[PDB]
C-alpha cells in the first residue's frame, strides 16, 4: 500500500533549524517527483519546495528561499527539509506529496503529515481566488465550486493545470481532479470538473457525508505552485 | 489421416457455401469508401501546417 | 476411403474456384481507370525516435494518435510520447527475443511477445508508479508472431505453431483456439467491428476467423511465398497481405478473391509490414531495400515512397486520426512521417 | 512549454541517461548461438561450462571479464527466415558434432550445410567442435570408417587421418570461404579447456573484424 | 676548397626533370584518392569511418607537398619577390613532408594496435578518437614549423632550398630534428610492421583461414619498404650535409657529391606523394572498385 509518512517535526525556538524526514513505501520513490506542502494553523495550503524525480531541478518558495533545504535519499526511499532560521511564519503542517510526471499522469496523488510549531520567542506569482469561503447544503443535492486565476491556466498545448484537492476534517489533501477535467483514480463519478482559460468550477452532483470539507484550487502552469484560500463544505 | 481428411473436407464444405457477390460491386464499394472519406485523410491531403501536430 | 476423401475435397477446391471465376465479371484496375490519379506524395520525417540499442521488430500505435509502443532485440519495451519525442515508459523484459508489441485500445496495457513463446500483458497505470507484468499467456508450442487486444481482458495472438489464439487475459486461458493453418502464422489484423479477425502465415495463405464462433470463415490464396504481414480495409470489408514474393495483395471478403496486386519490376524484396492511410486510398508496404513504398490502393501505382532508414524497414503504422505514419527499422530508429 | 512538459522532458533525459548506461555494456557482448543435437552431448557440455564457470534457453557467463552470452535454441528450431535473421547478429555459432556415431554423421554434416550456408549467418564465425572424442579413437580400431565414407583416403584405424577427414569434409560444406573464419576442436563435454578455446575464437574473430576495418587488402 | 656550379645546374636539370612529373601526377593521384576516401565516409561511416579520416589526412599532406612544389620548382631558379616568400614556401613544403611521415606512423601504429589488442581496440576505436590524433597530428607540425622558421630572418635567401642558415643545421637543432622526424618514427614503423607480420603469421595456430589474410601481410612489408627507401637516403644526405657543416668532410668532390646526393634525394623523397597512393590507396580491393 502507498504510505507517505513524515516525522521530525515539533517545538522549535526562533532562529533555530530542523529536519524533517519523509519515509515512503508500496511505490518506486526514485521515479516520483517529490513536493513539500504546509499549511498554516487554520489557513490554507501553501507549497514550499519541489525535488524531481532525480535531482536535476529544484524550486523553493520565496518566502523559504535561501533557508530551507529540500534532498531525498532514493536507496533509502527518503525524503528530506532542512529548515533554518525558522520564523513563527513556519508554524504549519507539513506534507510531503508523490508527483510523477509523464504524459497522461496524476500528479499531487498522495499526501502524508507531520506538523511544526516555531515560539513566538509575489509579483509574477499567479493569484488564485476562491470566492466563496463556506457553503452550506444539504446531502443529496448538487453542489458548484468556483475558482478564479489571474492569469490563463490553458497552455498553448492544449491543457489547462488546474488542480482540485479534497480535505476532510482532520484528514490530508486528497486529489480529486488533475489539469482541471481528469477525475482522479478512487474518486467517484460524482465528482465533475469544468472551466475556462480563467475560471473553473467543480460540481458534485450528489453531496454525501464524505464531502464534507475544505475545497481548494491549485495551479500548475509555472513555479510557484500557488492554491486558492479553499471553500469550505458544510452541513 | 482419414480423420484430417474429412475435417478439411468439411471446411471446404463450409468455405464454398458463402454467398459471394460481383466483383464490380465490391470494387464499386472501396471505391465509394475512398471517396466519401477523402477529405479527411491528412496524408492524402496534406494538411495546413497549422493543423499539423507534428511539424518540426 | 482416403482416395475418396482426396477426390471430394479436390472437387469441392475445383467448385470453389469455379465460383470464384464466376463472380469475378470487371477487374478492379478496369472499374477504377476513370479516377484521377493520387499523384506524387511526398512525406517528410517529422521525429525521429531514438534510444533503442538494437533492430527495432514491432510498433503499435495508442488509439490517442499520439502514444505508439515499441519493440527492439534489446529486450526494451518503449513507449513514446511522438508529439513531443519524450520517453515515456522503458519497460525491460525477461526474454529479449521479441518480435511482437500491442497496445491496449484503452492504454492502460501493453502486449509483448516472441521467441519465448508466451504473450506478456504489462500493466502500465499501477499505484506503485512503475510498468509491472500483469499476465503471461502461455500455451503456444511456437513462438509469437503477434498480438491484439480486443479490450482490457482479451487478446488475440498467432504463433509459429501454426495456431491462433484468444486468451481471456484474467484467467489466463486460451478461451478459443483457431486451427487450419499448414505453416507458421506470421502476422494478423483485428476487424475494425473486433467480431472477425485476418490472419497470413507461411503456407502462403489468408485466413478469415471469426472470434466468436472460433472457425475458419473465409481462406485466401494468391500468394506465392510466406505472408509476412496483413492489414484490415478501414470499412472491415476488405484486406491487404504483404508477403516475401516482392509483392503485396488486395483481398475482398464479400467477392471472396483477389482484387488487385501491388508490384514492381524493380522490387525484389519482401515486404515485411503494410498499413492504410485512413481513407484507405494509400496502401504503405515496408520493405527490406529498407524503404517503405506508397501504393494507389485503387490504381496500383507508386504514389511515394519513404526513404530516411539505413537498415530494413520492419514495422509500419498509421494512426487511427489519420495524421502520421511511424516507420521502424532495422537501424533501431522510428521515424514519423507525414 | 509548461512546467509538467519540463519535467516530462526531465523524465526522458533520465531513461536516456539509462539507455546510455546499458549502450556500452552490450557493444561488449559476445552472443553465440549453440546448434548441437540430441546426440552431440550438448546438455553434458552446458552442464561443464555451468558447473567450471558457475522457448529459448540463455547461459550467461564471462571469461577474461568479457561476458558472453549461449544461445541455446534446442526444440524450439525453426526453417522460416524470421526465425534466423533474429540471430544474424550473433558473434559466433557453435556447432556440436558426435563425432563417435559415424552413422549419424551424414545427416550431422547436411545440418552443418543448411546452417554455414544461409545468408543470414554470412558475417559470423563458426566453431565446430567434435565431441566425443574418446568414443571416436576407441571406436575407430573397431569400425573402419571407409565403410560409411568411400572417399576417406588413408588408414582407417589411424585417428589422425579420422580426424583430418572429418575436418575436412566440414570445412567442405562451406561454400563460401573468404567470409570468416570455421574454427575446429577435437574435444569432449567433460573437458574443463573448452571456454578457453571458446574465448581463444571469438577474439580471432575479433581481430578479423578489426582487420577489415583497416582496409588493409 | 670548394665550387657549387655545376652542381648546382645539374641539380636544377634534375629536380625539373623529377618534380614536373612528380608534381602532375600527385595532383591526380591525391585528388582520386581524397574522392575515394570521401565517397567511404559519406557513403560506408560505420565501418570504414576511422581509416577512411587517416587516410584522407596523408591525401591531403601529399596534396599540399603537391601544391608546393611548382614553387620550389620557379623560386629555386628565380629571383624572390619577397624576402619572406622563401621561408612560405619552404615550410608548407617541410610541413607536408613531416606531416605525412606522421600520419604514416600513426597508420602503422593504429594497425599494430588493432592487430595485438583486437579486444580493446574493437571497444574503444572511433571516427572521433582518430580524428582528434590527425588534428593533433595538424597541430603539432605547424606548431613546431613556426618556432623553427622564426630564426630564419638572417639566411638571407635569394632563392630557396640553398642558403640554409646554422639555426636548423646547429647540433642541438639538427639531432633532435632527425631523431624527432626520422630515427624515431622509422623505429616506431619498422617495429609496428615487423609485429604486426608477425602476429598475422602466427595465426596458423588457430584457423586454417589465416591465409586469407596474406594480402595484408604484403601491404604492410609494402608500407616499410616505401617508408624506408623514400625517407630514408634523404636524412642520410641530411647527416652527410651535417657533416660537412661540420669540418667532418672537408676535403673537395666530397662536399660537391654530397650536396648533389642531398638534393637529389630530396628530389626522389617527394616522390612519396605518389607511392603513399599506391602503397595505401590501391591496395584497398573497394577503393580500387570504386576507380
Ligand atoms: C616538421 C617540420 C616542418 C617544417 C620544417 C621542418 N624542418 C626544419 C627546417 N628545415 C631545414 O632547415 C632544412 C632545409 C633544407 S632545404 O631543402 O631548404 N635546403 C637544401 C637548404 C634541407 C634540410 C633541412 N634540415 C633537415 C635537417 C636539419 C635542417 C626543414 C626541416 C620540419 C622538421
Ligand atoms: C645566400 O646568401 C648570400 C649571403 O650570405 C647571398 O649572397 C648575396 O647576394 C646578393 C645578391 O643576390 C649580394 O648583393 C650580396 O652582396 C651577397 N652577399 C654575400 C655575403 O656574398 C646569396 O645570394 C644567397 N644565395 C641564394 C641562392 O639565395
Ligand atoms: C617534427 C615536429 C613535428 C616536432 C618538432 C619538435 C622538435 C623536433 C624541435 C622543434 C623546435 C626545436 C627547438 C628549437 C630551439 C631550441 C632552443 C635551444 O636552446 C635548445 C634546442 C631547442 C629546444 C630545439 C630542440 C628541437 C625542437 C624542440
Amino acid at each position: 500500500d502507498v504510505q507517505l509518512v513524515e516525522s521530525g517535526g515539533g517545538l522549535v525556538q526562533p532562529g533555530g533549524s530542523r529536519k524533517l524526514s519523509c519515509s515512503a513505501s508500496g511505490f518506486a520513490f526514485s521515479s516520483f517527483g517529490m513536493h513539500w506542502v504546509r499549511q498554516a494553523p487554520e489557513k490554507g495550503l501553501e507549497w514550499v519546495a519541489y525535488i524531481s524525480s532525480g535531482s536535476g531541478t529544484i524550486y523553493y518558495a520565496d518566502t523559504v528561499k535561501g533557508r530551507f533545504t529540500i534532498s531525498r535519499d532514493d536507496p533509502k526511499n527518503t525524503l528530506f527539509l532542512q529548515m533554518t532560521s525558522l520564523r513563527s511564519e513556519d508554524t504549519a503542517m507539513y506534507y510531503c506529496v508523490r508527483s510523477i510526471y509523464y504524459y497522461g499522469s496524476s500528479p499531487f496523488d498522495f499526501w502524508g503529515g507531520t506538523t511544526l510549531t516555531v515560539s513566538s520567542g509575489g509579483g509574477s506569482d499567479i493569484v488564485m481566488t476562491q470566492a466563496t469561503s463556506s457553503v452550506p447544503v444539504t446531502p443529496g443535492e448538487s453542489v458548484s465550486i468556483s475558482c478564479r486565476s489571474s492569469k490563463s491556466l490553458l497552455h498553448s498545448n492544449g491543457n489547462t493545470y488546474l488542480y482540485w484537492f479534497l480535505q476532510r476534517p482532520g484528514q490530508s489533501p486528497q486529489l480529486l481532479i488533475y489539469r482541471m477535467s481528469n477525475l482522479a483514480s478512487g474518486v467517484p463519478d460524482r465528482f465533475s470538473g469544468s472551466g475556462s482559460g480563467t475560471a473553473f468550477t467543480l460540481t458534485i452532483s450528489r453531496l454525501e457525508a464524505e464531502d464534507v470539507g475544505v475545497y481548494y484550487c491549485m495551479q500548475h502552469l509555472e513555479y510557484p505552485l500557488t492554491f486558492g484560500a479553499g471553500t469550505k463544505l458544510e452541513l | 489421416s482419414i480423420a484430417q481428411a474429412r475435417k478439411l473436407v468439411e471446411q471446404l464444405k463450409m468455405e464454398a457455401n458463402i454467398d459471394r457477390i460481383k466483383v464490380s460491386k465490391a470494387a464499386a464499394d472501396l471505391m465509394a469508401y475512398c471517396e466519401a472519406h477523402a477529405k479527411e485523410d491528412p496524408l492524402l491531403t496534406p494538411v495546413p501546417a497549422s493543423e499539423n501536430p507534428f511539424r518540426e | 476411403e482416403l482416395d475418396q476423401l482426396r477426390q471430394e475435397a479436390e472437387q469441392l477446391k475445383n467448385q470453389i474456384r469455379d465460383a470464384r471465376k464466376a463472380c469475378a465479371d470487371a477487374t478492379l484496375s478496369q472499374i477504377t481507370n476513370n479516377i484521377d490519379p493520387v499523384g506524387r506524395i511526398q512525406m517528410r520525417t517529422r521525429r525521429t525516435l531514438r534510444g533503442h540499442l538494437a533492430k527495432i521488430y514491432a510498433m503499435h500505435w495508442g488509439t490517442d494518435s499520439r502514444l505508439l509502443v515499441s519493440a527492439s532485440q534489446d529486450g526494451k519495451l518503449i513507449i513514446w510520447d511522438s508529439y513531443t519525442t519524450n520517453k515515456v515508459h522503458a519497460i525491460p523484459l525477461r526474454s529479449s527475443w521479441v518480435m511482437t508489441c500491442a497496445y491496449a485500445p484503452s492504454g492502460n496495457y501493453v502486449a509483448c511477445g516472441g521467441l519465448d513463446n508466451i504473450c506478456s500483458i504489462y500493466n502500465l497505470k499501477t499505484r506503485e508508479g512503475n510498468v509491472r507484468v500483469s499476465r503471461e499467456l502461455a500455451g503456444h508450442t511456437g513462438y509469437l508472431s503477434c498480438c491484439r487486444f480486443l479490450d482490457d481482458n482479451q487478446i488475440v495472438t498467432s504463433s509459429g505453431d501454426t495456431t491462433c489464439a484468444l486468451w481471456d487475459i484474467e484467467t489466463g486461458q486460451q478461451t478459443t483456439t483457431f486451427t487450419g493453418h499448414t505453416g507458421d502464422v506470421m502476422s494478423l489484423s483485428l476487424a475494425p467491428d473486433t467480431r472477425l479477425f485476418v490472419s497470413g502465415a507461411c503456407d502462403a495463405s489468408a485466413k478469415l476467423w471469426d472470434v466468436r464462433e472460433g472457425m475458419c470463415r473465409q481462406t485466401f490464396t494468391g500468394h506465392e511465398s510466406d505472408i509476412n504481414a496483413i492489414c484490415f480495409f478501414p470499412n472491415g470489408n476488405a484486406f491487404a497481405t504483404g508477403s516475401d514474393d516482392a509483392t503485396c495483395r488486395l483481398f475482398d471478403l464479400r467477392a471472396d478473391q483477389e482484387l488487385m496486386t501491388y508490384s514492381h519490376d524493380n522490387i525484389i524484396c519482401g515486404i515485411t509490414s503494410v498499413s492504410f492511410s485512413k481513407s484507405g486510398r494509400l496502401l504503405l508496404a515496408g520493405y527490406d531495400d529498407f524503404n517503405c513504398n506508397v501504393w494507389d490502393a485503387l490504381k496500383a501505382d507508386r504514389a511515394g515512397v519513404l526513404a530516411g532508414h539505413d537498415n530494413r524497414v520492419s514495422c509500419l503504422g498509421v494512426t487511427d486520426d489519420g495524421m502520421a505514419v511511424a516507420t521502424g527499422s532495422w537501424d533501431s530508429f522510428l521515424k514519423i512521417w507525414n | 512549454v509548461s512546467a509538467e512538459d519540463k519535467a516530462a522532458a526531465e523524465r526522458s533525459k533520465e531513461i536516456d541517461k539509462c539507455l546510455s548506461r546499458e549502450k556500452t555494456y552490450v557493444k561488449r557482448l559476445v552472443k553465440i548461438l549453440l546448434l548441437g543435437a540430441d546426440n552431440s552431448g550438448k546438455s553434458t557440455f552446458l552442464k561443464q561450462m555451468r558447473i567450471i564457470h558457475g522457448g529459448i534457453h540463455e547461459y550467461d557467463f564471462e571469461i577474461k571479464n568479457v561476458p558472453f552470452k549461449m544461445v541455446d535454441v534446442g526444440g524450439q528450431r525453426s526453417e522460416r527466415k524470421r526465425w534466423f535473421e533474429c540471430f544474424d547478429s550473433v558473434t559466433s555459432i557453435l556447432f556440436l558434432v558426435d563425432s563417435s556415431d559415424f552413422n549419424r554423421l551424414t545427416e550431422s554434416l547436411n545440418d552443418f550445410e543448411t546452417i554455414v550456408n544461409n545468408r543470414v549467418f554470412s558475417n559470423v564465425s563458426i566453431i565446430l567442435f567434435l565431441n566425443k572424442t574418446d568414443l571416436l579413437e576407441e571406436k575407430v580400431q573397431i569400425v573402419s570408417i571407409k565403410d560409411y565414407f568411400l572417399e576417406f583416403e588413408g588408414d582407417p584405424h589411424c585417428l589422425r587421418d579420422v580426424q583430418k577427414f572429418l575436418v575436412e569434409c566440414f570445412r567442405n560444406k562451406r561454400r563460401d570461404q573468404q567470409q570468416k573464419p570455421l574454427y575446429h576442436h577435437f574435444t569432449t563435454a567433460i573437458n574443463t579447456e573448452n571456454a578457453r578455446l571458446i574465448f581463444r575464437d571469438v577474439k580471432d574473430t575479433i581481430l578479423h573484424d578489426n582487420l577489415k576495418q583497416l582496409m588493409l587488402q | 676548397d670548394c665550387l657549387f656550379d655545376g652542381v648546382n645546374e645539374l641539380m636544377k636539370t634534375l629536380q625539373f626533370a623529377v618534380h614536373i612529373p612528380t608534381f602532375v601526377l600527385g595532383l591526380l593521384l591525391n585528388l582520386l584518392a581524397i574522392h575515394g576516401f570521401s565517397t567511404f565516409l559519406k557513403n560506408r561511416w560505420p565501418d570504414y569511418a576511422a581509416t577512411s579520416i587517416y587516410m584522407i589526412n596523408l591525401a591531403v599532406f601529399d596534396l599540399l607537398l603537391v601544391l608546393s612544389l611548382p614553387f620550389k620548382m620557379v623560386l629555386s631558379q628565380v629571383q624572390s619577390p619577397f624576402p619572406s616568400l622563401c621561408t612560405l614556401v619552404e615550410c608548407l613544403y617541410f610541413v607536408s613532408m613531416y606531416g605525412s611521415v606522421f600520419t604514416i606512423c600513426f597508420i602503422s601504429m593504429d594497425r599494430f594496435l588493432a592487430i595485438r589488442y583486437p579486444l580493446l581496440v574493437s571497444h574503444l576505436r572511433s571516427p572521433r578518437k582518430i580524428f582528434g590524433i590527425c588534428c593533433t597530428i595538424w597541430v603539432l607540425v605547424w606548431t613546431g614549423s613556426i618556432p623553427i622558421y622564426s630564426f630564419h630572418g638572417k639566411v638571407e635567401k635569394y632563392m630557396c632550398f640553398h642558403n640554409m642558415s646554422d639555426d636548423t643545421w646547429s647540433a642541438k637543432v639538427f639531432f633532435p630534428l632527425e631523431v624527432f622526424g626520422f630515427l624515431l618514427p622509422m623505429g616506431i614503423m619498422g617495429f609496428c610492421c615487423s609485429r604486426s607480420i608477425h602476429i598475422l603469421l602466427g595465426r596458423r595456430d588457430h584457423t586454417q583461414d589465416w591465409v586469407q589474410q596474406k594480402a595484408c601481410i604484403y601491404s604492410i612489408a609494402a608500407s616499410l619498404a616505401v617508408f624506408v627507401v623514400s625517407f630514408l637516403p634523404v636524412h642520410l644526405g641530411f647527416f652527410l650535409q651535417f657533416l660537412v657543416r661540420n669540418s667532418f668532410i672537408v676535403e673537395c668532390r666530397a662536399k660537391q657529391s654530397i650536396s648533389f646526393f642531398l638534393q637529389l634525394s630530396m628530389c626522389f623523397s617527394n616522390v612519396n606523394c605518389c607511392l603513399d597512393v599506391f602503397c595505401y590507396y590501391f591496395v584497398i580491393k573497394e577503393f580500387r572498385m570504386n576507380i
